[PDB]
């Protein structure tokens, strides 16, 4: 557990990611604050999303908690912060690092799922009217990931 | 070389397998027939519970051998 | 008829028909030992029509070895007179009975017959009539450390379930003109061979939709084969299929016939030359009793033991047995045979009274047909045990001491145990205990915590406890029971309402640990479980896990510096199922059950949190406003639970329950239709609503439909409830109400700055002040399975039925839904008695302080199907720190509070090792990468002081030591681990 989390912190300190920040808030290890940077080339671009995680007392071999804080529009992510990901409810296997998860994050928000959304009416603007979507998706994350 | 498997719910598991594979090699075999993840697999033959790093050879299993596949309970 | 409040537990493993059979059967035993006793109170709390008892033989003192009914005012009275009283109190069901005679019509009378201290001759009487009557015969024995059980149900036993699993189901994706069926993208289907199978809902293969069972061939963990199903189709789409569990017939063996040629069951595969043997030492300890007036070999005698031997090569000449005796085995069978065990008591009777059961209702694969166990590697070895130690003393210890001695029985007299938990598994280790006479000595003394309270589901398997104890405290009852029992125990057993966990560190500390000898878990969770390990290890004491679920069990043993511990291997984790699929689019009842849990909980006990949380603090909207993920939905919670939607009648409620109704089973389904109707297509061109997806209908209400007004009453009393109203029931109220109901329009909508702002501004404004409130308080309605008179398990089954209706899923009963919802698990007293009885075997061990791992042994079983096996601990593992060997379990650090600068050093310079981390609990101490002015300010400050600074709590009066886990380098910059720190404060 401790171990472990300090074996994933290190390894984080070691080589900047470029594209995430996580670490302990205050002192606690078991809860992180990470940070992600909207893709290039998606709506979602020059965003900055702040999530949570809350490891569990039996990590590795219970996944950890994760949810957005800032607000997105996306099929795959509810109002609560909730993200559609299969790595965190039953494929979680006690041998990739929290790296791994922030990249499948930024994979997710690279190109929305419909075919199994989460948001039903985002899933459907998503699929009748593109340019809908496009623009929604860009004033939230002005109006929210951005100030 | 062939060996079963029989779990503490009742079911049998058939293995081909050769006596120098090691536990990791049956662990890996147990999980492609159950899905069980190797590092929850637990292995009895002959009184022993078999441990990850060695052979078949060094517990003396041979052909049509039995191991029973167990685990632990959560009530009481 | 069956009284669910009490059998609620044992009808998830048995069944409704299965225990309906069973209260029809009449069971008769023979002997009223330990043994004999055992097996009586499994089958009384079981719930059989009713037991008779036979046995005239008058009391003795060594009988109170292991009969725990049975007092020292009894001596000289015949055994069944003075235990009837005691056994017809366990359940008021089933009426117990004596009889001073048997005749042989007379065993005509009952179901089954079990025969325990009874002569083989007199056995092959016995059975010569029940095997040409049909009826179940099971003879048991138990001599010191060997025990033996026999069984024969007759020639046409009919087995309807064999290993006692739910029947297998699965989703088809594609069925081939050749009956190679596949399953859903990685989905096993987890049939065998052999078995059978139904399918439905298949399309384009009308013809499989019969219901007519096929054979299965397994071609692989994905895909079976049923065979040609040319005629009916050239190629199936989607469908179920549920398996088929046809019955069996087993074919038993009289003993006279069983006695030549037997079939041995194997306990242990380790040992499989040795069931061969105790079958000629059992039928010589007979023949001796027959030739010394039914008198057994003498503990540890010589004499005794040559005539028994010979008695043996007697035998294995006559039966013309090809096996090779073995002397010191036979031998020890001799010593031990006035061994009377309650350990081994147990563990026989709580088998025994399975396979009872399985007679009765013809369930399970029973024992077919010996079954021969021993454990011999409880016999201690740090004592003298000779003909002098093992001589009978004349008191209720003399059947132990005739296997142990009195020195040994002193060592017991002395222990100081701890017991973690009071339920089943607690109150059948208290029993033991007190047979044992454990803690009965001078500086003997015996501690159990728990801070659960007797309910009426508790009274199936938990024996101590009565009607009459129901809302008392578990410890406290069973502290009284066993000094009942064992009035020695007056004075030497400590209740504790507590529980065991990070919050009660200031009563089970150090000096209370330190005074120990072992720590017995009976628990049933992980978490309680992995906190009791870690604080053993670093106690280092010994400690003795065991679990039970259904008819399995599982006992694991701990030994300090030998063995590794509980948490040292991993369990699967239970399964959760994802957000999406519960959400929009579930498949199987356990979704819908889900579903129905959230809305109950999002209806009748958040908002009414949020309304009491708002009328409580002073400030509450702005913290719901700066920290709820949605605080504009509290601020609507609140809104209408306090002045739009309160109800003033039980008028109200019922309009409110129509309202939801229409909310949660016809207008998000036309929502979600609208979002993706059932004719649109996935990106790729596949039909959306395919495979795991069900595409659903609204719902239109109908009063006389049943599941619409269950919902109807169920949702209108939780409101009334929660606004504390009266609730009615006549349903021509109900109907008189909802028949005036005009709903509003609906209309799908379609979707297409500072507006938000000003809608919060303006609810908030709506609210009443909290002073206009004072004293008015909602209550909310928090989850309770077990009372059926809340309507909790009644709103849950109802919601998940419509939403069921609304996916097309097939229904579960209000049995079924409790089961799921509620998390029970299932529970037995038989499976309680065989884990007890294991770990008072293992307990006898650690006593005897063995150093050696090859006599320890952790034991699993299937009582279903007869299984049991034995596995040696796995060794701690070792490794090498600064060329020295380390255990990496039990091993540690023992450093006083220095400075953290003086533990770096003291590291650098001792072990060679850097140090890179350095936490305590849940906090950073010391990282290596901390900036370094951080790091100044961290480093001159003392170990205890750099927990408090960090943690901001200051540490409490009672801690005396602080737990530390250190990360450190060597000299190459390869990460090497250690063991823990200790700083002593
Ligand atoms: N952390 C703990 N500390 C002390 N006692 C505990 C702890 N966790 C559980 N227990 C007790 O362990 C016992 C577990 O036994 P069991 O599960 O058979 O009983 P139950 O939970 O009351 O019943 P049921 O599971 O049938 O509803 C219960 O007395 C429970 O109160
Ligand atoms: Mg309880
Ligand atoms: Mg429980």
């Amino acid at each position: 557990a401790l171990k472990r989390i300090n074996r994933e912190l290190a390894d984080l300190g070691k080589d900047p990611p470029s594209s995430s920040s996580a670490g302990p808030v205050g002192d606690d290890l078991f809860h992180w604050q990470a940070t992600i940077m909207g893709p290039a080339d998606s709506p979602y671009a020059g965003g900055v999303f702040f999530l949570s995680i809350h490891f569990p007392t039996d990590y590795p071999f219970k996944p950890p908690k994760v949810n957005f804080t800032t607000r997105i529009y996306h099929p795959n992510i509810n109002s609560n912060g909730s993200i559609c990901l299969d790595i965190l409810r039953d494929q979680w296997s006690p041998a990739l690092t929290i790296s791994k998860v922030l990249l499948s994050i930024s994979s997710l928000l690279t190109d929305p799922n419909p075919d199994d959304p989460l948001v039903p009416e985002i899933a459907h603007v998503y699929k009748t009217d593109r340019s809908r979507y496009e623009l929604s998706a860009r004033e939230w994350t002005r109006k929210y990931a951005i100030g | 070389m062939q060996i079963f498997v029989k779990t503490l719910t009742g079911k049998t598991i058939t293995l081909e397998v050769e006596s120098s594979d090691t536990i990791d090699n049956v662990k890996s075999k147990i999980q492609d027939k159950e899905g069980i993840p190797p590092d929850q697999q637990r292995l009895i033959f002959a009184g022993k519970q078999l441990e990850d790093g060695r052979t078949l050879s060094d517990y003396n299993i041979q052909k049509e051998s039995t191991l029973h596949l167990v685990l632990r309970l959560r009530g009481g | 008829t069956i009284d669910e409040g009490l059998y609620s537990r044992q009808l998830y493993v048995l069944g409704h028909e299965a225990m309906k059979q069973m209260s029809q059967s009449n069971v008769l035993i023979i002997g009223c030992k330990g043994l004999g006793v055992e097996i009586a109170k499994n089958v009384c709390l079981a719930g059989v029509k009713s037991v008779t008892l036979y046995d005239p033989q008058p009391t003795r003192i060594e009988d109170l070895s292991s009969q725990y009914f049975l007092t020292e005012d009894d001596i000289g009275v015949p055994r069944a007179k003075v235990t009837v009283s005691k056994l017809a109190e366990l359940n008021q069901y089933v009426p117990v009975s004596v009889v001073d005679e048997l005749s042989t019509e007379y065993l005509k009378n009952f179901k089954c017959v079990v025969v325990t201290e009874t002569s083989l001759t007199k056995q092959l009487e016995i059975n010569d009539f029940t095997h040409k009557n049909h009826i179940a015969y099971i003879a048991a024995d138990s001599r010191g450390l060997f025990g033996s059980i026999f069984c024969d149900f007759g020639e046409n036993f009919i087995c309807t379930d064999t290993d006692g699993n739910e029947p297998l189901t699965g989703m088809i994706a594609s069925i081939t003109d050749d009956g190679v069926v596949t399953m859903l993208e990685e989905t096993r289907h987890g049939l065998e061979n052999g078995d059978f199978v139904k399918f439905t809902e298949v399309k384009g293969m009308p013809g499989l939709n019969d219901g007519t069972p096929r054979k299965v061939e397994v071609k692989g963990p994905y895909t079976f084969s049923i065979g040609s199903v040319k005629d009916l189709g050239s190629a199936g789409y989607n469908g179920v299929f549920t398996q088929v569990k046809v019955p069996t017939k087993i074919s038993f063996k009289s003993l006279r016939e069983s006695l030549k040629d037997p079939e041995y069951v194997y306990p242990d595969f380790g040992k499989m030359m040795r069931p061969p043997q105790y079958h000629i030492a059992f039928q010589a300890l007979s023949a001796f009793a027959d030739a010394h007036e039914g008198s057994l070999p003498r503990p540890r005698n010589d004499i005794d033991a040559a005539e028994f031997f010979e008695f043996c090569k007697k035998i294995a000449s006559t039966l013309q047995f090809d096996v090779e005796l073995d002397e010191k085995l036979i031998k020890e069978i001799s010593y031990q045979a006035r061994g009377d065990l309650v350990a081994m008591s147990a563990f026989l009777g709580g088998a025994v009274a399975q396979e009872v059961l399985k007679a009765t209702t013809s369930k399970f694969y029973p024992l077919k047909q010996y079954f021969y166990f021993d454990s011999l590697e409880s016999l201690p070895s740090s004592v003298t045990i000779s003909e002098e130690t093992c001589k009978p003393r004349g008191c209720r210890y003399d059947g132990q001491i005739a296997v142990f001695g009195s020195e040994f029985q002193e060592k017991i007299a002395s222990l100081s145990t701890f017991l973690v938990g009071a339920g089943a598994i607690g109150c059948e280790m208290l029993k033991n205990w007190a047979m044992m006479g454990v803690a009965t000595g001078e500086s003997g003394h015996i501690s159990v915590t728990d801070m659960d309270s007797i309910e009426k589901s508790n009274l199936n398997r938990q024996f101590l406890f009565r009607p009459r104890d129901v809302g008392k405290l578990k410890s406290e009852c069973a502290s009284t029971a066993v000094s009942i029992m064992n009035p020695s125990l007056t004075g030497k057993i400590t209740s504790y309402q507590e529980r065991v966990g990070p919050e009660s560190e200031g009563i089970f500390g150090d000096e209370f640990f330190e005074k120990l000898s072992l720590v017995t878990n009976a628990l049933d969770n992980v978490e309680a479980r992995m906190y009791v390990d870690r604080r053993c290890v670093f106690f280092e004491k010994p400690l003795l896990e065991s679990g039970t679920l259904g008819t399995k069990g599982n006992t694991q043993v701990v030994v300090p510096h030998l063995t590794e511990s509980y948490g040292s291997s991993q369990d699967p984790p239970e399964k959760s199922f994802p957000i999406c699929t519960l959400k929009n689019f579930p498949n199987r009842i356990e979704h819908t059950i889900a579903w129905a849990r959230d809305l109950f909980e999002g209806l009748f006990k958040q908002p009414i949190d949020n309304v009491n949380m708002y009328l409580s603090s002073p400030n509450f909207l702005e913290t719901s406003l700066k920290t709820s993920s949605n605080p504009r939905e509290v601020l609507e919670n609140i809104r209408d639970y306090l002045v739009t939607e309160k109800p003033l009648s039980f008028e109200e409620c019922i309009m409110w329950a129509r309202l939801q109704f229409d909310k949660f089973f016809n207008n998000n389904i036309q929502q979600l239709l609208f979002n993706f109707p059932k004719d649109s297509v996935t990106s790729t061109g596949q039909p959306f609503w395919s495979g795991p997806k069900r595409a659903p209908t609204p719902l239109s209400f109908d009063i006389h439909n049943r599941e619409h007004f269950d919902f109807i009453v169920a949702a209108a009393s939780l409101y009334a409830f929660n606004y504390g109203l009266k609730s009615e029931t006549d349903p021509a109220i109900y109907e008189r109400v909802l028949a005036g109901y005009n709903p509003p329009p609906f209309a799908p909508k379609s979707g297409i700055a500072n507006k938000d702002k000003q809608e919060l501004k303006s609810i908030a404004d709506s609210l009443p002040p909290p002073s206009s409130l004072v004293g008015f308080r909602l209550t909310p309605a928090e989850f309770e399975k077990d009372d059926d008179s809340n309507h909790h398990i009644d709103f849950i089954t109802a919601a998940s039925n419509l939403r069921a209706m609304n996916y097309d899923i097939t229904p579960a009963d209000r049995f079924k839904t409790k089961f799921v919802a509620g998390k029970i698990v299932p529970a037995m007293c038989t499976s309680t008695a065989v884990v007890s009885g294991l770990v008072c075997l293992e307990l006898v061990k650690l006593v005897d302080g063995k150093k050696k791992i090859e006599e320890y042994k952790n034991g699993f079983f299937n009582l279903a199907i007869g299984l049991f096996t034995f596995s040696d601990p796995i060794a701690s593992p070792k490794m090498k720190v600064n060329g020295k060997e380390i255990d990496k379990i039990w091993d540690r650090y023992n450093l006083p509070d220095c400075t953290l600068q003086e533990l770096i050093d003291y590291f650098q310079k001792e072990e060679g090792l850097e140090v890179t981390m350095l936490s305590s609990g849940v906090s950073l101490l010391y990282a290596n990468f901390q900036p370094p002015k951080k790091l100044a300010e961290r480093l001159p400050l003392k170990i205890s002081e750099l927990v408090e600074q960090i943690t901001k709590k200051k540490l409490e009066p009672f801690r005396k030591h602080l737990v530390l886990e250190i990360c450190c380098d060597d000299a190459n910059g390869e990460d090497v681990e250690v063991p823990f720190i200790c700083i002593k404060l």
